[PDB]
């Protein structure tokens, strides 16, 4: 009954990581849409093409 | 008188094994009801401790 419990601690911890996760990649997909700008969108090109 | 004294100590012995079986199943009886208070003090205990 113990043990139960400190079972059930690892599974009350892993569920707040996986909210806090996707409702974050969530708002960086608004902040970098609207962050978007024409010299780092060219320094993304200029970056692959100099590895590729 | 011999033959009715092995009649004496024959009966004797059914009722000494009468005796030897019965305080086995009061034993036995015992153990059942010990066992039974156990788990439900067990199960008791542990179900309000998960709920707290």
């Amino acid at each position: 009954a113990q043990a139960e419990i400190e079972a059930e601690r690892k599974r009350a911890r892993e569920e707040l990581r996986k909210q806090v996760a996707i409702l974050a990649v969530a708002g960086a997909e608004k902040i970098i849409e609207r962050s978007v700008d024409e010299a780092a969108n060219s320094d993304i090109v200029d970056k692959l093409v100099a590895e590729l | 008188d011999l033959d009715l004294a092995k009649a004496s100590a024959t009966d004797q012995l059914k009722k000494a094994k009468a005796e030897a079986q019965v305080i086995i199943e009061q034993a036995n009886k015992r153990r059942s009801q010990i066992l039974d208070e156990a788990k439900a003090e067990a199960e008791q205990e542990r179900t309000k401790i998960v709920a707290q």
